[PDB]
């Protein structure tokens, strides 16, 4: 929603979320038993 | 070795003592793969999916199933096909009140409108510095506390008119 | 769409928006009678103008594809997408 | 409480039956090894609807083809329903009488043309007349369908381990080798 | 509805915060009906039978069952034919530690000698008359607090030389 009156500074935020495989099981070791221990190699940042 | 029934009463008193920090939370604003049957929940979760926000609890209390005639002049609740009674903290072990009742209501657009499918309750929620309003979108929360309880439900929609009540009856061990 | 709405093709030059200019170079009206449909971008819908238009070399024109109606749904290509005829296979950036 | 299937299946040209008790892999050896158990990715990703389609490639015309699948309720009811009997000699009664009805979600698309299509028949082992019963059909040009169906009650299907097996029967018009964009599969019920 | 794993973890951090108020108790100095086969423990109970005394918990901590290789270099404890590892409150959700280790040793005659069959642990215990010591007979307990966990064992004997180390490993929901 812009106001449609005067100027309207439209602009973005890149939206920080830190990402463990512990939140994201799609990132847990699918080369063996899934959480199979290798599965905590790393986490991520994400900023849509 | 086993926990006792009165251990579950004391642990319920501990939860109900935390009441001031207790918030309803709702989420999963997009469909399930099947909307007629939400997926059974996962206890390893720490938060809802697609969180819409948090609302301070209107009702944290101990409860138990009612018994007539002696309970007929206590506070009765109708939930989940059954009759229940509230219990106060200083009467918990005299009553056997190991269940907790949780409820809140969202009045209209005090969270952004849409649908929700997850419902949960958190304790130890804290808002960002100087925020006092009882409705919080996730970006207004500083610490999410601990996600105690939650469920996966069919969707409900929200509009300005509608006051979205959500509730649970629970016990700290439901299978013993 | 229907037989009484239409696409009009104009042809135009280009403005310093990088978008088309507003100039009528060429014009032609194309109802659903005039338009051919395909599941695999093959229904060769021929845009004939009344006299010709001379497309000079070394120059971008634009087509302006005038319509009121959504229901004229053409077939575009776009950056690294599965192609409609054979979706195993994927596009350039701009196809052209 | 909900009701789903969440996380064995075998690609082949071969024609096979279980017995009333068969263990999961008995398919592959009895089919002379003339097939391939699904790539691990099937268990990992197609056990939820998402966009990581475990796409697969097929051989059929003078041979037919299949994907066989497992439904071992013992994996599941012993986990989610450990307060329900799964060992008594007619426990299959409690299996269907607790499950009630059943029904299916399964989403997939072709990559063959927007204007040419292939044939797939869903089949379920019934231990009365001993058949992968022809339960339903759909036909598939480029775009997706949720090819899953309603199916009724299941006691007829119950293999003795408290288990079941079902399959897809594949046919291709005249197309001797083909891809399919399999997305995901699940089977639906309730409790309270 | 249901509790969650992490709820149990945070509740265990709560019982560990109570530790100083925690005491072993022993009782049932006369026989069962069968001494090889005691009656199963009743969780509605509030105190042991034939109470011999109370001893302060010489250890209270979070633990979990040990796992290899990642525990092979850690603080192992051996209990009831199993191997366990200590955990700290601020790590309890990273390790998954919902189990509490509870222990006390009755050295020789620091409680009256003779047989015992019951073993229990109480929290919130308060002694009489400003008493400092960690071994209490019933005539020196003012408030017994709360009997958290107990078991009905076979008999054992105690003599001047023999230490009676009694201990448990327990969680707030062992079985839902």
């Amino acid at each position: 929603k812009i106001t449609g009156v005067g100027k309207e500074t439209i602009g973005i935020k890149l939206t920080e979320r830190i990402v463990t495989p512990d939140e994201d099981a799609s990132l847990l070791d699918q080369t063996s038993g899934v959480p199979s221990y290798f599965s905590k190699g790393a986490d991520r940042l994400e900023e849509k | 070795a086993i926990a006792t029934y009165n251990s579950h009463v004391e642990l319920a008193k501990y939860l109900v003592s935390k009441a001031d920090s207790v918030y309803l939370t709702i989420g999963k604003s997009t469909p399930w793969s099947n909307e007629t049957n939400p997926p059974q929940p996962d206890e390893n979760a720490t938060v809802l999916q697609e969180v819409i926000g948090y609302k301070k609890a209107t009702k944290v209390t101990l409860v138990r199933p009612s018994k007539s005639p002696e309970d007929d002049n206590k506070n009765l609740i109708s939930y989940g096909n059954k009759s229940w009674v509230e219990v106060t903290p200083e009467n918990a072990k005299a009553e056997g009140a190991k269940w907790v009742y949780l409820e809140s209501s969202i009045v209209g657009d005090e969270l952004p409108l849409g649908t929700y499918r997850q419902v949960g309750f958190v304790m130890d929620l804290v808002a960002k510095s100087g925020i006092s309003k009882f409705n919080l979108v996730p970006s207004e929360v500083e610490s999410t506390g601990t996600l105690l309880f939650f469920d996966n439900k069919q969707f409900q929609n929200r509009s300005e008119q509608t006051t979205a009540k959500e509730r649970f009856i629970v016990e700290v061990d439901p299978n013993s | 769409g229907d037989k009484q709405s239409n696409v009009v093709i104009q042809i135009r030059g280009m403005g310093d928006q990088g978008y088309p200019n507003k100039t009528i170079y060429a014009e032609t009206v194309m109802n659903a009678d005039d338009i051919k449909v395909s599941n695999n971008a093959s229904a060769e819908t021929r845009v004939y103008f009344d006299d010709p238009m001379m497309a000079e070399g070394g120059k971008e024109y634009a087509i302006v594809i005038i319509t009121e109606n959504s229901d004229y749904t053409m077939w575009v290509g776009t950056r690294t997408k599965p192609k409609i005829d054979k979706p195993n296979e994927v596009i350039s950036g701009n196809p052209y | 409480f909900y009701g789903h299937i969440n996380m064995y299946g075998y690609v082949t040209s071969y024609v096979y039956n279980p017995g009333m008790t068969s263990s999961v892999n008995q398919i592959s050896a009895s089919t002379e090894g003339r097939g391939q158990e699904v790539p691990t990715d099937y268990y990992m990703y197609t056990s939820t609807k998402n966009n990581n389609t475990v796409e697969l490639s097929m051989q059929t015309t003078s041979g037919v083809s299949y994907l066989y699948n497992n439904f071992n309720f013992r994996d599941y009811m012993s986990k989610y329903r450990p307060q329900v009997d799964l060992q008594s000699d007619e426990a299959r009664r409690i299996v269907s009488d607790y499950i009630k009805e059943l029904s299916i979600d399964y989403y997939l698309s072709a990559v063959i043309p927007p204007d040419e299509s292939i044939e797939i028949k869903l089949q379920v082992y019934d231990f009365s007349i001993n058949r992968w019963l022809t339960v339903s059909i759909n036909n598939l040009s480029f775009y997706e369908k949720n090819i899953g169906s309603n199916i009724g009650y299941i006691k007829d299907y119950l293999n003795s381990e408290l288990n079941m097996f079902t399959r897809l029967e594949i046919n291709a018009g005249k197309r001797d080798s083909v891809d399919i964009k399999v997305n995901y599969l699940d089977l639906m019920f309730y409790y309270y």
